[PDB]
């Protein structure tokens, strides 16, 4: 077919790109085994869009297998996982279809896939076997197994591959001021081109070199920060002015060795340098739980067995000395840690499981596409801090012992106290998306919030659509337009039905204006909360919630490949609001409204016009005509009088009777945009004009523009008038009846089209129309919608930002890159997103253990492209001082009780603080400054808190409120200014 | 070191700009409604007795983000005033109120984006202009230019507070 | 003495320094400030489990020779 269904894959193609996605939909897919992590792989790929997905797996659902496979219920017990299990996976996406392989007694069946992934089910010498078939015939393997709360995965995509993007990052450009004959490229005055060593460029726009701009690549020999370095560009000629550099990714073979070669010979991907020792010894000990198998009729070790973990330990020691280069000379076993491999052996964890079903599928993803830098060979990996204290939860044979339950593999590792405790839980879960679908299923296989003292709140205010499909798996397209909280809890209560009446799904979002719903009672409950959050705003209030009802909170977010966790322990940590990360980008006012060179500036000019024609234009009308001080509000409020009231008498004049009146005011607009205007621009600013030192004004940033004749054949103008003229019908609730060219061009050929002539505030108001010849007339404001493809919003910003590239001879931009900066959307992919929801959940085993020791937690942070896996442990809150008096800055906080009077309040500091308070605050409002003149001072000073919020904010604290949160500038004993903490009213 | 929040980091500015021995006497500063912390009403004052604004009272408006300093404010000269680096809606086109040829950074201060500003009031950057017609007066027509000025600076007059003494000429 | 270290990017992108073990963290986040033109405030450095903090030693956080230092960040999807 060739299609992309981008309604669907809206936010992943932002990720992989239509070419990747392309061979995606070329490649069948085997997945040998469907317990928990196989089917984990086998969502995330059939979400992705290969051309198919096969499923083998003949074993009998056994009750155990329940800890991570989200697909088995318990009526599916003694029937074959993949059977039970290939309806729930086609239901992921119709694009796909998913099929059951039989039987794999012949090895030959392989040939007909792209991509074989064998996980936990397949034994170490069929492994090899099937690798063995896969290598020699092209087919590229992936291997992964889980084992407690360890695992690893093997990688080989055969003897020849070829990487087409490394990182699937935007590609480097930069404006360049000069290229001297030796070619050494300097960047345009204060600009980085942010390249280095071995990189690519190709060239445009370089005047007096020529073919340098023919698409002929330069290695980049990078300077400094500013300049670089291409080889002579003598036989090209001489630099005159001007030039873009844009980096290419280059395509790179490489070349993987079978999994017989890389046992004896591994080439490790490390994912934590810190443990970076335990690979190797990890290495032996996963090889060694496949010959204690072979040794014991297929059985593993026994949970918490010391007899088998001797005996593992023995294994590990004779693979040392067949394997020798694994561990190296003078190397000893690490007995502790094969211990406790042997120890947790039989343990299944969701948050483990999670991690690889990531990880391995988006490895498969890599091996279908060339996208993306593909692990080389080996990743092993362990969580062994999520283990609480061996004190409060003892783990033996006894309390790790199975009973009867779907958790017996996750009691295998923990104990059954420490399960308990995790059912008892009360946890608020923020946002219920991409991650917060993953977290919701997490908990389900954890029974977290299922025990008679626990439960689950979720929370989202927003509505199931079409593109969320592709990564929040507990939706289904007959599913769009309901709540995601509420959906979301049906669906894990279907998978885990201990769940059923435990969650709590609200569609409320979290904010200033919810406090009544989550109130003081309703945070103070909870044992913890955790985010699934999609902006900062609402990152920022949740941890300023968790810092004052003192509560841990566990964050996360995604871009792409990349994620990133963080935990925030109260008086422990730092909070997430501590740090600071870089801003979104900017651009310049000057650059935005008058002299754009970049694709990006002109969305950003369009859709500002676009808010000002559709919605400001309506509002401001809609105003005039139903507040009767709204003229007098205006000239006193004031900003850009001029603005509104031409603005309202604009809409009030011409005022479109059909659409054909529509359409004539778009054709003027463009006229008026983008050719007055910019003949306005050149007639102050000619195309040869100069600038101080003798240089032409219209250089380096700045593009001359060149006005446009209108074609109605040109894409973006015909588009501009239909768009811009639907949205006008649309304002003013003009109806409809695909575009004709032949219609709108004879409306347009018909216009008289005013010619360019190069060019107090009493009469505009004067000139408006009365509020009662208008009576019950309204404009409908357009709310802009990035994902409805018929409401004509992207349609018009698309045009109307090519409209005016065009003028400044900016490469012009389809719909979809449009649509990704102007609707400011994340791209996002299923894979990074169940990765670090698995992070979150093994940081969460220390949050049930009420961990102290800051150096057993990890802020986690991922880039699956590369692939990169880095923790750290968390910030300590800073301590700080006043007085001599030691608080923490981010926990401690004053305590006052009842409504206290202002002077009440300032002498209790000076007594029990030693403070004098000099400046008080209640939100943006300032209550009590000691510079106020006497008259106010003494107002205010005798007014207890809730009143003197009354006075200054002119609004009442609403009966719902219990505490209030002051925060004060104060003068310690020797009369100086010093940071204090907050204050707590309680009232 | 110290992690200021931002209502009390914008407290403290306003108190030294505001101190009768401390406060520029280039600048009234007042918040709005005497309370809102993030958004100041300012009346801009050139004291130079050599530039072209001497003895206007420029009223403006200061909008301040809530992550305060470490994002930039938002200017705007209330009305909108003929400047060749000022826009007709007031908003007006300087470096140090950008974020990412002196840009933003949490080291700047209310103080010295003022400072900023009267500068670009008495040298405009013509290479960067707003829009016209300042702009082009500047360059081909000064006496036009100038004459535009002076009768800004009259109308500015106007806005100045009962009771106030515009400070003496420097 | 004198050593040789890397700073690789969440993106992949990597920066070599020439070092001393007895620098700051508060010297290197300057040095990748004039580099990188990312602001010491925003700089996420990790190495070996641990965040680089100001007022330590690059020899505080036992580094050496061809040594990486990672840059990371938060993200705000999800
Ligand atoms: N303040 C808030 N309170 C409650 N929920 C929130 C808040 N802010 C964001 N959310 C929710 O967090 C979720 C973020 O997940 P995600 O971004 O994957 O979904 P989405 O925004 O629907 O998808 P897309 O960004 O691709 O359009 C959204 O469902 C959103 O409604
Ligand atoms: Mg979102």
């Amino acid at each position: 077919a060739g299609e992309i269904d981008e309604s669907l894959y809206s936010r992943q193609l932002y990720v992989l790109g239509k070419e990747a996605m392309l061979k995606m939909q070329t490649s069948n897919v085997l997945i040998l085994g469907l317990k928990g992590l196989g089917v984990e792989i086998a969502k995330n790929v059939v979400l992705a869009g290969v051309k198919s997905m096969t499923v083998f797996d003949p074993e009998p659902v056994q009750l155990a297998d329940l800890s991570t496979q989200f697909f088995l219920t318990e009526k599916d017990i003694g029937q074959k996982r993949g059977d039970v299990t290939r309806a729930k996976l086609a239901e992921l996406n119709a694009y796909v279809p998913v099929n059951v392989l039989d039987s794999l007694d012949d090895v030959t069946q392989l040939s007909q896939f792209q991509v074989v992934v064998a996980t936990d089910t397949v034994s170490l010498e069929d492994k090899v076997k099937i690798n063995e078939f896969c290598h020699s015939s092209g087919i590229r393997f992936i291997s992964s197994e889980t084992r407690g709360l360890f695992g690893n995965t093997f990688v080989d995509l055969g003897d020849e591959f070829t990487v087409l993007d490394p990182t699937g990052e935007e590609p480097r450009t930069g404006m360049v001021s000069d290229i001297e004959p030796d070619g050494t490229v300097t960047m345009l005055d204060d600009n980085r081109h942010g390249l280095e060593d071995g990189n690519f460029v190709r060239f445009s726009e370089v005047e007096g070199l020529d073919k340098l701009n023919d698409g002929t690549l330069f290695k980049v020999e990078v300077l400094g920060p500013f300049a670089f370095r291409i080889g002579s560009v003598k036989e090209y000629g001489e630099y005159k002015k001007g030039g873009i550099f844009t980096e290419v990714k280059v395509p790179r073979k490489i070349s993987f060795k079978s999994l017989k070669q890389q046992l004896s010979n591994p080439e490790f991907v490390f994912s934590d340098f810190a443990k970076f020792d335990r690979a190797a010894q990890l290495h032996l000990g996963f090889q060694a739980l496949h010959q204690f198998a072979v040794r014991h009729n297929g059985e593993l070790p026994r949970t918490m067995n010391d007899e088998d973990a001797n005996e593992l330990i023995k294994l590990v020691t004779d693979l040392s000395v067949q394997q020798p280069e694994v561990l190296g000379e003078g190397v000893d076993v690490n007995e502790d840690l094969i211990k406790e491999l042997s120890y947790q052996a039989r343990g299944d964890i969701p948050g483990v499981v999670a991690f690889f079903g990531g990880l391995v599928a988006q490895e498969v993803l890599k091996a279908c596409s060339g996208k993306f830098t593909p692990l080389k060979q080996f990743m092993y990996f362990d969580s062994l801090e999520s283990l609480p204290d061996p004190k409060n939860f003892p783990r033996n044979e006894k309390t790790t012992q199975p009973v009867n339950s779907r958790y017996d593999n996750q009691i295998a590792v923990f104990g059954l106290d420490f399960q308990k405790k995790i059912a008892n839980s009360k946890v608020f879960l923020v946002g219920s998306g991409a991650i917060g679908c993953e977290m919701l299923k997490n908990w389900a296989l954890l029974g977290l919030g299922s025990g008679s003292d626990g439960y689950i709140v979720v929370t989202d205010n927003d509505s199931i659509e079409k593109s969320n499909l592709n990564r929040q798996f507990l939706f289904r397209p007959k599913d769009v337009g309901k709540n995601k909280s509420e959906v979301a809890a049906e669906a894990v209560c279907a998978m885990n039905p201990d769940l059923k009446g435990k969650i709590n799904a609200k569609i409320d979002k979290v904010g200033p204006e919810t406090e009544e719903i989550f109130n003081d009672s309703f945070w103070e409950s909870l044992d913890f909360v955790t985010n699934a959050l999609d902006n900062v705003d609402a990152r920022t209030y949740v941890d300023r919630r968790c810092v004052f009802y003192r509560k841990p909170l566990l964050e996360s977010g995604t871009l792409g490949t990349k994620g990133n966790t963080q935990v925030i322990i109260p008086r422990l940590t730092e909070s997430y609001s501590s740090s600071r990360d870089p801003p979104e980008k900017s651009i310049p006012l000057c650059t935005l409204r008058s002299f754009p060179n970049k694709i990006d500036h002109t969305i950003a000019w369009a859709k500002s016009l676009f808010q000002g024609y559709f919605t400001d234009s309506a509002e401001n009308v809609n105003m005039y005509l139903t507040q009767p001080n709204f003229v007098e509000q205006t000239l006193k409020q004031s900003g850009d009088v001029k603005g509104v009231l031409e603005s309202i008498s604009d809409s009030l004049s011409s005022k479109p009777h059909n659409f054909e009146d529509c359409i004539k005011w778009a054709r003027l607009e463009f006229e008026k945009k983008f050719n007055h205007d910019i003949k306005q621009l050149l007639f102050n600013f000619p195309k040869d004009a100069k600038t101080s030192n003798g240089e032409p004004f219209w250089s380096g940033a700045k593009r001359a523009p060149t006005p446009l004749e209108f074609d109605i054949y040109n894409n973006d103008h015909f588009h501009f008038v239909v768009a811009g003229a639907s949205l006008r019908a649309y304002n003013y609730g003009i109806k409809s009846d695909k575009p004709n060219v032949d219609e709108y061009k004879s409306v347009i050929d018909h216009m008289i089209i005013p010619e360019f002539t190069p060019n107090e505030i009493d009469q505009l108001v004067s000139s408006l129309p009365d509020p009662s010849t208008l009576a019950g007339f309204k404009l409908e404001p357009v709310d802009f919608e990035k994902d409805d493809d018929t409401n004509h919003h992207i349609e018009f910003i698309t045009a109307c930002s090519n409209c005016r590239a065009q003028n400044y001879f900016i490469e012009t931009a389809d719909r979809q890159k449009t649509k990704f900066i102007a609707g400011r959307i994340i791209p996002a992919i299923a894979t990074t997103t169940s990765l670090v929801t698995g992070l979150v959940n093994l940081e969460l085993y220390k949050l049930i253990d009420n961990k102290t020791d800051i150096e057993q937690y990890k802020n986690g942070f991922v880039n699956l492209a590369l692939p990169f896996f880095g923790f750290s442990e968390p910030i300590a809150s800073p301590k700080g001082e006043y007085n001599n008096k030691k608080y923490d800055k981010i926990w401690d906080r004053f305590d006052i009780k009842g409504d206290i009077k202002l002077s009440d309040l300032i002498e209790h500091f000076e007594k029990d603080e030693g403070l004098e308070i000099t400046m008080l605050s209640y939100g943006v409002s300032l209550l009590y400054a000691s510079f106020f003149p006497p008259k106010k001072l003494k107002e205010r000073l005798n007014l207890p808190i809730t009143q003197l919020v009354k006075l200054v904010t002119k609004k009442d604290i609403p009966a719902h409120v219990s505490t209030m949160i002051l925060e004060i500038c104060a003068d310690d004993k020797e009369g100086e200014d010093v940071e204090v903490p907050f204050i707590t009213i309680h009232l | 070191s110290r992690k200021s929040t931002a209502s009390s980091l914008l407290l403290r500015q306003y108190r030294e700009l505001t101190d009768p021995k401390k406060a520029i006497p280039s600048f009234h500063i007042e918040l709005e409604d005497d309370s809102n912390i993030f958004t100041w009403n300012i009346g801009v004052m050139v004291l130079n007795e050599d530039s072209i604004y001497h003895g206007g009272f420029f009223k403006a408006q200061m909008r301040f983000p809530e992550d305060f300093p470490f994002s930039p404010p938002q200017f705007r000269f209330t009305p909108a005033i003929y400047h060749p680096n000022v826009y007709r809606d007031g908003r007006l086109c300087i470096s140090i109120l950008h974020q990412s040829a002196e840009t933003w950074s949490p080291v700047q201060t209310v103080e010295s984006v003022l400072i900023s500003i009267v500068s670009l009031l008495e040298d405009p950057n013509i290479n960067s202009p707003a829009n016209v017609d300042a702009a082009v007066d500047y360059r081909k027509n000064p006496e036009q230019y100038k004459q535009r000025v002076k009768m800004e600076v009259e109308r500015s007059k106007q806005d100045i507070p009962k009771g106030f003494i515009m400070p003496t000429s420097e | 003495g004198a050593m040789q270290i890397f700073v690789r990017t969440l993106t992949g992108r990597t920066i070599t320094l020439e070092v001393e073990s007895s620098d700051t963290i508060d010297n290197v986040r300057a040095r990748i400030q004039d580099r990188e033109g990312i602001p010491p405030d925003q700089q996420r450095l990790i190495f070996a489990g641990r965040q680089l903090e100001d007022g330590r030693t690059l020899a505080d956080y036992n580094i050496q020779r061809e040594s990486t230092l990672h840059l990371v960040l938060r993200l705000r999807g999800g």
